[PDB]
């Protein structure tokens, strides 16, 4: 019987604040305390703050300069604002009960994704990784997925029907756009006479793009 | 800040085995009410942290019986005793004692499986992308184990740092082995500029490298 839900932006400009709204329920404010933690891409979990049951605060050392935590009791709603967000406040952020005392509501919010960045919607450039000159059962094929904002992209091959042996890596960042690539291993006593085509899809541009890999 | 000093970094485990992981506190997190507000976090890919252990050894609701934690003072415990499918992700120890709060840097639970070496494929640059000016050079290692490894990109001989981008895969559901790409960016300029490039990958596997390499006047 006990949820938090956040409503927050996904995108923040560099130096402009970040404001979420964590909305509990199924326990009191007034009774418990809510905290807040965020997971930057790739590393461990933060503690940032807490705000008491009784209206008190207390905050992670390198944030008390740029964070308030402030509540509702009557409507369950809790407040993140912090200021003069960089590149490098990109993560996940999340509300949650923790330091369990004599409850058992120690939920957390689905999170809230932020990411903080000046970029501009921009849509793929979608390239076929296809085997150099150089015969096992196998073959393996690709796409490069370079200079996209913001994520996610999705890649299917084959429309989604060929699934097994495929490894879509985790973009990473290049200068202030995104690349990922995708690899399949196909069997060659069927390529490429059964042809492989990835599909790549950039919701934030409404971009679809197909590449057949063909021998070079 | 109390530092919490959560060892080890990863721990491979087969199905069915127990797993030890540890956290050790920089003071001790007894609170004046008496009280160790010592928590166990799992977090599973794309999802939130889920509360395991509560007050160093007390399981929260759903908690099966085979998770464990023990300790006292600077010296914790989380203990699973017969390790399944569900219970793989990252662990976290969190002390909610002093302000600030802290967590531990997590544990990686793992699948032990046997030692399996990188399949090294390497890509040069699409003529797609040579007609907009840009030289990308890709490198799949895929399906190896343990996921330790390391990557290096030769241009004529000389190793290259600058421009090189990798990302890992977590460990697969199928089969437990890991993958990454390796990713030389450059100028068409500058890939006209050198012939031979190298993908060179050092794993458990092999004292030798898997060198893979192809040269551009071949093409
Ligand atoms: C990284 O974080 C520091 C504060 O810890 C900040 O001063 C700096 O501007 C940030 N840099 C980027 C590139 O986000
Ligand atoms: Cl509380
Ligand atoms: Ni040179
Ligand atoms: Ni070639």
């Amino acid at each position: 019987e006990v949820q938090l839900v956040e409503s927050g932006p996904g995108l923040v400009q560099p130096s402009q604040s970040l404001s979420i709204t964590c909305t509990v329920s199924g326990f009191s404010l007034s009774t418990y305390g809510v905290h807040w933690v965020r997971q930057s891409p790739g590393k461990g979990l933060e503690w940032l703050g807490v705000i008491w049951s009784g209206g008190s605060t207390d905050y992670n050392a390198a944030f008390i300069s740029r964070l308030s935590i402030t509540k509702d009791n009557s409507k369950s709603q809790v407040f993140f604002k912090m200021n003069s967000l960089q590149p490098n406040d990109t993560a996940v952020y999340y509300c949650d009960r923790m330091r369990i005392t004599t409850d058992w509501f120690a939920y957390w919010g689905q999170g809230t994704l932020v990411t903080v960045s000046a970029a501009k919607t921009t849509p793929p450039s979608v390239y076929p990784l296809a085997p150099g000159s150089a015969t096992n059962s196998m073959v393996t094929l690709g796409c490069l997925v370079k200079g996209y904002f913001p994520e996610p992209v999705t890649v299917t091959w084959n429309s989604g029907s060929l699934s097994s042996g495929v490894h879509t890596f985790p973009a990473v960042l290049q200068s202030d756009l995104y690349t990922l690539s995708s690899s399949v291993t196909v069997p060659s006593s069927t390529w490429p006479s059964e042809t492989v085509t990835c599909n790549v899809a950039h919701p934030a541009s409404s971009t679809k793009v197909d590449k057949k890999i063909v021998p070079r | 800040d109390v530092l919490m000093t959560q060892s080890p970094l990863s721990l491979p485990v087969s199905l069915g085995d127990q797993a030890s992981i540890s956290c050790r506190s920089s003071q001790t997190i007894v609170h004046s009410n008496g009280n160790t507000y010592l928590e166990w976090y799992l977090q599973k890919p794309g999802q939130s942290p889920k509360l395991l252990i509560y007050k160093v050894s007390n399981r929260f609701y759903g908690v099966p019986d085979r998770f464990s934690g023990s300790g006292s003072g600077t010296d914790f415990t989380l203990k699973i005793s017969r390790v399944e499918a569900e219970d793989l992700g990252v662990y976290y120890c969190f002390q909610g004692s002093h302000v600030p709060y802290t967590f531990g840097g997590g544990t990686k639970l793992e699948i032990k499986r046997a030692d399996a070496a990188p399949t090294v494929s390497i890509f040069p640059p699409s003529s797609e992308q040579l007609t907009s000016g840009g030289a990308s050079v890709v490198c799949f290692l895929n399906n190896f184990y343990p996921k330790d490894i390391n990557v290096k990109w030769k241009i004529d001989g000389s190793e290259r740092q600058n421009g090189v981008l990798n990302s890992w895969t977590d460990q697969d559901s199928k089969d437990s082995t890991y993958s990454m790409s390796s990713t030389l960016t450059l100028t068409k300029d500058e890939y006209e500029r050198h012939n031979s490039y190298t993908c060179e990958a050092t794993h458990k596997t092999s004292t030798s490298p898997i060198v893979k390499s192809f040269n551009r006047n071949e093409c």
